[PDB]
């Protein structure tokens, strides 16, 4: 008998102020442009851990 | 009935930490939640996209400046076009002042470019300075703050400007008026013009918001041989998405032709999707509105782009038909609803799953978020309804009823309503604390009903059903907020009957209207 | 070898059965586009190779049948027994 | 229809036998239809315990403390190696007397199920082999679900497979 | 007010609503005695109401195409005729015209803005309607007769082919 | 239509040569965007054109629904087949960040084709050839019965 | 007539049902309960079957304390 | 069959295409060939085949046909829900914690050489 | 479902003794929607494509409810 049923508002549900961004934008040399997250793992590495 | 009581009682009496006291309140699960409000951005600030387990408001004030005055009238840009400069040098001193030189820096060389016509050497005034002590050094800025500024203006006109600065305390306004009661005064005035809105709050302002009968425009799709599933509209209502049945995405433009790509190459408003193997069952927008996910009978779930119309990534960690993938209110987040009795919510940058929810002793046909985005409601053709904590996995509240199967969820904005639409043909309103239907709305003949949808403040929804009509439904006839408004069952507004189509969705409009979509014409 | 392959498909000395535009509505249903038309006459080429395949184990069934040393047809016994000899599955119609 | 339909099923004489099945079928002591019991009747170890009317021949009582010792063996996945004859005798014996049988495992079946295990996982590496080389490697899980998506004849689905599709974890955990 | 909302729909009632701009705009006072304030703002008044109009056709014109057409045809009968009775009705109904568009105004106004000015007599608000006509032909400039009157002087070329009435001379020794 | 014009040289030379073994027999004794059910019919039309063994669509009709399924689900299990390889999200594929593709994007093909059906890709050569001379093998053989027929008839 | 309507209330049943129920989830399982079975109080609760008359698909069950 | 038609009314579904009737009675015919011809070889079974041993006599009780069914489910014919298993198996899901960051007002993609970037594909 | 007797069955089936196909299947149009207007303020148009108020000769299980 304790749920925490309470709304808050976003940009997207009123008007007048919905934001900018600009990482989905057009260079005008290349194409386009993405927001991609950043691992540590790189290519022909080390697999896993030992085989036992 | 009474039988259930005395085994849930005896239940609760073994439960050692379940004494007669409190096993008591354990039977309050038929007291429903109090009526609450909705939060304007009059009082409520906003919140940053985060995780469910537990600055920049001057930025936005300002863009709340730079937005209002250029969609005004043309008879009053002579005016505020010299009430945009001061009040931004205003504010990045506040906030170079405040602790954020940094954010000073990025946001003055964006908004640099706002005054350039009139003020020449003021930008390199401005620009040779990084540091607070710079600025103590600097001594144009001190003198500036020693005087006031003069500011030639009418009454009227900033009278109704300060009466849109004072409903939108959400993003910034305040630290704009005071700013300005403290350097200009063309906040005593301030003072006294929020206690002229809160007399306007005495019966000037609308109270109730009664009930409101809604306007429609329908899209009825022809020449498809029955070869579709789902439709889907956008959210400022430009696109309409239909899947069909042999992985196919065809993304129709409302009003013209502007779907062309960025690029030089990819030279008619209709844009078709490859890139699945079975039939699609579900598909939903971003609220940003350049991507777009789809679900599919693969056991794939696939992200698009919207400025190239072209496919980014896949996802794979269930192991049957995916039926329905939506977005989480705010984005980032997105879940699917399978035949594997299973729900995996994922998120967009990582690619196998992050929670995986199961309670269903059969397929779970739905699934959606509450408008915190801290809750999802599973829906399934066991006849039962489920709730989850995103973060726990397991299931907080489950609702049962509704003989018959499930089919379609909506959520009411303000946090205690959930819609049941199944082939039983009959609606249920539904209380998250209660666990009980507050209403059960009866009517749509005898067939079953695909989709539903409340309103922009929870006054009315809709119904939709493949009786080959649509049925608005009143929802505060007898609940805790009882609107009655007064000159088969009651709940019942009006119905519109159409020529011979199954109806399959709807999208109310930021105003009154709706928007819906069928299909087989005549 | 592999390379005179993709140096073949190309021109019209070899252009599959299968039309290009079939093709091209089977990669979309199955999910797969790309502006080379050297692949999909491939696998035009490799399923045209595999009916082939079935089309001989129909043959010579049905030359098994009856004198060893009112035209041809290729019936349910036939089919039944060359579907059978791949792994496509048991052919056990009735009537009643 | 409907009324014209069973009309017409009455043209044809079964309407007699239709007519006979109104009851409740499953004339025995019972065929429970539901999951939960299933489940838990399938969960419980069972017991051979028997009866002795005249005589139930065997020469060998019945007992439950081989059905124990099977549910305690270290099984194959936390040891790193396939078992070895003696572990899997000790786990049939269990099996059979929880299932109701009686009698001990006589030493060659233990060795026929070892061939056929080998057998078997010969097969599935054989398969990830032909996926991730064509003609200096090194193989991974993923090879293993891509060849488990396309040839799914080869293992029994339920257990380990919903058991696949929950191990796949990301990069950085 | 009731068009900067956002969750109201309008479509039903542009039909019903542009009477009132007009029969406002026009302004056409049996009355309006000489105050000290009979033009010094009743001339804003009716900017503020072309400034809606144009708000208004630029918003709704879309869901029909006979309103612009109507509203432009009512304008231009309630223009040219000469029985105005005051000055104010035709200065609404010249700045109205003026926040609408680029080439209405150049087709069939010029020949009856010669016509009037033949018949008007006034000292000072013929001026103002000149001059806000000169900086009328100069945002015509960039995108003719007024195209050589904007861009060059027009000497005797545009004035004496397209000029009359002694008016249009003053602007243009005015500004070119 | 190379191919399609030599399976067509097939067809003539099937019906004309069928007809004189028939003949033959009776003069012994006399002593852009586009849809499902197109693809489908036109499927089956090139099945029916591949069947010179028994006769072009002389069989029940039963068997050639089957057969369109059949060659469906084949060439979907291709494409199955390379996108699966193509998305892998596994180390052996996937670019690697100093653009090291541990497998170019043609064994990707090569090893498609080889989990399901031929084997490598020269059969595909050897099909080929084949073919065509099962038309002078078939050609030959029922023209010389055709030429011992005219010498058997006087 | 509608008597034939009332009788078809048929309730088909299988013969026999599959349960997904790997070894190590009820290894586990029931390691656990024995050794907690053990220590708080064969005395767990078992099923019992019987060698003869086998082949039905629900048994009783001891419930020994 | 007419009686297939008696069948669908128990599920509501009166709306059928004509083709399913003959199709799930194929169905049924050849799944129970299979049953009981395997159920046969059981039956042989108990009569103790090798290359000339015994005769081959026919009864084919119920239990044979439990035995022939039970094998056939060991692979097909979806089960009942196996609940516990998934509660489990999605417990050691739900264990690890979400991320908890702030990717700021975007889309957050996996890592290029995870994502897909659709181009024309080419050799 | 041809009928059939012996000394009934009701089963043959003479859909067959094809030797030949040459037809061309026929393309539809493509799929294109087609919007109109309907419930302006509660009031339901019967001028554009939309019902009269035939529902009353529907059937009354199906299609239910009348309030407008």
């Amino acid at each position: 008998n304790l749920d925490l049923s309470v709304p808050l508002n976003p940009h997207r549900a009123t008007a007048n102020l919905k934001p900018e961004v600009k990482y989905p934008y057009y260079d005008p040399e290349t194409d386009t442009v993405v927001h991609e997250h950043r691992p540590d793992a790189r290519g022909n590495m080390v697999n896993a851990d030992t085989v036992d | 009935a009474a039988d259930l009581n005395r085994i849930v009682l005896e239940y609760l009496n073994k439960k050692g930490y379940h004494k007669t006291e409190s096993m008591l309140r354990m039977e309050s699960s038929h007291i429903p939640a109090p009526p609450t409000n909705i939060p304007t951005p009059q009082t409520t600030n906003i919140s940053r996209p985060t995780a469910p387990g537990r600055p920049a408001t001057i930025k936005r004030g300002y863009s709340i400046l730079k937005s209002w005055c250029e969609s005004s009238l043309d008879f009053y840009r002579p005016e505020l076009e010299k009430f945009l400069y001061p009040v931004f040098v205003h504010c990045y001193l506040d906030l170079i002042a405040r602790g954020y030189p940094s954010h000073a820096r990025e946001f003055y060389d964006k908004f640099s470019k706002d005054h350039s016509v009139l003020h020449e050497y003021e930008i390199s005034k401005l620009g040779g300075i990084s540091l607070k002590e710079h600025l103590q050094e600097n001594d144009v800025a001190k003198i500036f703050r020693s005087h006031k500024f003069k500011v030639l203006i009418g009454r009227t006109t900033f009278n109704l400007l300060l009466y849109f600065l004072n409903e939108n305390d959400a993003v910034g306004g305040g630290v704009v008026l005071r700013l300005i009661n403290q350097y200009i005064e063309p906040a005593q005035d301030l003072r006294n013009d929020i206690a002229m809105i809160q007399d306007s709050r005495a019966k000037i302002k609308l109270s109730a918001a009664q009930a409101s009968l809604p306007s429609v425009c329908m899209y009825t799709f022809h020449n498809t041989n029955n070869d579709l599933t789902c439709l889907k509209f956008n959210d400022d209502s430009t696109m309409v998405a239909s899947g069909f049945q042999d992985s196919f995405i065809k993304l129709w433009s409302i009003d013209g032709s502007p779907l062309r790509s960025l690029l030089k190459n990819d030279p008619k408003g209709s844009r078709r999707l490859v890139g699945h193997s079975g039939a699609v069952y579900g598909v939903d927008f971003s609220p940003d509105n350049r991507y777009l996910i789809s679900c599919s009978e693969d056991k794939t779930v696939r992200l698009w782009s919207l400025d190239t119309y072209t496919c980014l990534v896949s996802y794979k960690g269930h192991s049957s038909s995916v039926w329905d993938v939506k977005f989480s209110p705010m984005g980032h987040y997105f879940a699917t609803a399978s035949h594997d009795q299973t729900a995996r919510l994922w998120s967009c940058d990582h690619i196998y799953p992050l929670r995986i929810f199961a309670g269903h002793l059969n397929d779970v046909d739905c699934v959606e978020f509450h408008p915190n985005s801290t809750y999802l409601f599973t829906g399934s053709s066991d006849k039962t309804a489920r709730m989850w904590d995103i973060a726990r996995g397991e299931c907080v509240r489950v609702f049962m009823g509704h003989s018959g199967a499930i089919n379609c969820l909506a959520v009411s904005p303000d946090g205690r309503w959930l819609a049941s639409a199944g082939e039983d043909s009959v609606v249920c309103l539904w209380d998250i604390s209660t666990g009980r239907r507050i209403k059960a709305m009866r009517g749509h003949g005898r067939s079953s009903i695909y989709s539903l949808a409340f309103s922009r403040e929870g006054t009315v929804l809709v119904s939709t059903g493949a009786d080959n009509s649509v049925r608005v439904w009143d929802v505060k006839k007898n609940t805790n907020s009882p609107s009655a408004q007064p000159e088969a069952t009651n709940d019942h507004m009006s119905v519109y009957f159409t020529k011979k189509t199954p109806v399959y969705t709807v999208h109310f409009t930021r105003r009154n209207l709706c928007l819906a979509g069928g299909v087989f014409g005549g | 070898t592999l390379e005179e392959i993709l140096e073949m498909m190309e021109d019209e000395e070899f252009t599959p059965i299968i039309p290009d535009a079939v093709t091209d509505y089977y990669l979309a249903k199955n999910g797969f586009e790309t502006s080379d038309i050297k692949i999909k006459r491939i696998l035009a080429l490799a399923t045209q190779k595999f009916i082939s395949d079935i089309a001989q184990d129909a043959y010579e069934y049905s030359r098994i049948r009856s004198s060893s040393s009112n035209k041809v047809v290729l019936t349910m016994d036939d089919l039944r027994s060359a579907l059978g000899e791949y792994g496509i599955n048991v052919k056990r119609p009735n009537f009643y | 229809y409907e009324r014209l339909k069973r009309d017409i099923l009455a043209l044809p004489v079964r309407e007699r036998r239709r007519i006979k099945a109104i009851t409740r079928e499953s004339g025995k002591k019972g065929m429970v239809n539901s999951v939960i019991t299933q489940t838990r009747q399938a969960l419980i170890p069972k017991v051979p315990v028997v009866t002795r009317p005249t005589n139930v021949p065997g020469n060998s009582v019945q007992w439950a403390q081989d059905v124990i010792h099977g549910f305690q063996a270290l099984l194959a996945s936390e040891i790193y190696e396939l078992p070895e004859m003696d572990n899997l005798r000790t786990r049939m014996t269990g099996i059979s007397r929880e299932h109701g049988l009686i009698g001990p495992v006589d030493d060659s079946v233990i060795e026929i199920m070892l061939i056929g295990l080998e057998q078997h996982l010969k097969g599935i590496v054989e398969a990830a082999i032909d996926i991730v080389k064509y003609r200096r490697h090194t193989l991974t899980i993923e090879d293993m679900y891509d060849t488990l998506e396309q040839y799914p004849y080869l293992v029994e689905p339920g257990g380990t497979l919903l058991r696949l599709q929950s191990v796949m974890l990301h990069d950085e955990d | 007010s009731l068009l900067m909302n956002e969750s109201l729909f309008l479509e039903p009632y542009v039909h019903a609503i542009i009477p009132c701009i007009l029969t406002l705009l026009l302004a056409k006072k049996i009355g309006n005695v000489d105050d000290e304030l009979q033009k010094q703002q009743q001339l804003a008044l009716r900017e503020l109401s072309a400034s809606l109009l144009e708000r208004v056709i630029e918003d709704f014109g879309s869901s029909y195409s006979t309103l612009k057409p109507r509203i432009t045809r009512t304008l231009l009968r309630a223009f040219v005729s000469v029985n105005n009775t005051t000055p104010g009705t035709q200065y609404g109904a010249l700045l109205g015209l003026r926040g609408l568009g680029s080439e209405v105004i150049r087709i069939v106004v010029l020949g009856n803005v010669i016509n009037w000015s033949s018949t008007f007599l006034e000292k000072l608000q013929q001026e103002d309607q000149v001059f806000l006509i000169d900086t009328l032909i100069e945002t015509l400039r960039v995108l003719i007769d007024n195209e050589r009157l904007k861009q060059r002087v027009g000497d005797l070329i545009a004035d004496r082919i397209q000029a009359c009435d002694d008016a249009q001379d003053i602007y243009w020794g005015i500004f070119f | 239509g190379m191919n399609k014009k030599f399976n067509e040289i097939i067809h003539l030379m099937q019906q004309i040569r069928r007809i004189c073994f028939k003949i033959s027999l009776i003069r012994q004794m006399q002593t852009d965007k586009l849809d499902s059910d197109v693809s489908y019919n036109s499927l089956k039309r090139s099945i029916s054109k591949i069947l010179m063994a028994n006769g072009f669509e002389s069989t029940a009709p039963f068997c050639s629904d089957v057969i369109t399924q059949i060659a469906e689900n084949y060439f979907g299990n291709l494409v199955k087949t390379l996108k699966n390889h193509i998305e892998s999200k596994s180390i052996n594929k996937v670019m690697g960040d100093a653009k090291f593709q541990k497998v170019s994007n043609k064994d990707i093909l090569l090893l498609s084709l080889l989990e399901n059906g031929v084997e490598s890709p020269d059969a595909l050569y050897e099909y080929y050839n084949e073919n065509i001379v099962k038309q002078i093998s078939k050609l030959e053989g029922l023209k010389s019965r055709l030429s011992s027929f005219l010498a058997e008839l006087l | 007539h509608q008597v034939l309507d009332g009788v078809a209330k048929s309730y088909p049943l299988p013969l026999e049902r599959k349960v997904i129920m790997p070894a190590r989830s009820r290894s586990s399982f029931l390691r656990m309960r024995e050794m907690f079975a053990g220590a708080i109080l064969l005395y767990s609760r078992t099923a019992v079957i019987d060698v003869d008359r086998a082949g039905d698909y629900y048994f009783s069950v001891r419930a020994s304390p | 069959v007419r009686l297939l038609h008696l069948i669908f009314a128990t599920q509501n579904i009166y709306s059928y295409q004509d083709h399913v009737p003959l199709q799930l009675m194929d169905f049924a015919y050849r799944y129970t060939t299979g049953t009981l011809q395997d159920a046969t070889i059981y039956s042989d079974h108990a009569h103790a085949s090798n290359a000339g041993n015994a005769g081959t006599n026919a009864q084919l009780t119920t239990e044979d046909i439990r035995l022939a069914i039970a094998a056939r489910t060991n692979y097909q014919f979806k089960p009942v829900p196996p609940k516990e298993l998934l509660l489990e198996l999605a417990a050691e899901r739900n264990k690890k914690p979400l991320p908890a960051v702030i990717p700021t007002w975007g889309i957050r993609l996996p890592p290029e050489k995870y994502c897909l970037t659709g181009k024309d594909w080419v050799l | 479902f041809k009928e059939a007797l012996v000394g009934y069955v009701d089963d043959d089936e003479v859909d067959f003794e094809k030797l030949i196909n040459e037809p061309l299947p026929k393309v539809p149009r493509f799929s294109t929607f087609t919007a109109h207007w309907l419930a302006i303020e509660g009031v339901q148009p019967a001028i554009p494509q939309n019902p009269s108020p035939n529902d009353i000769k529907n059937i009354l299980p199906i299609n239910r409810g009348s309030m407008e």
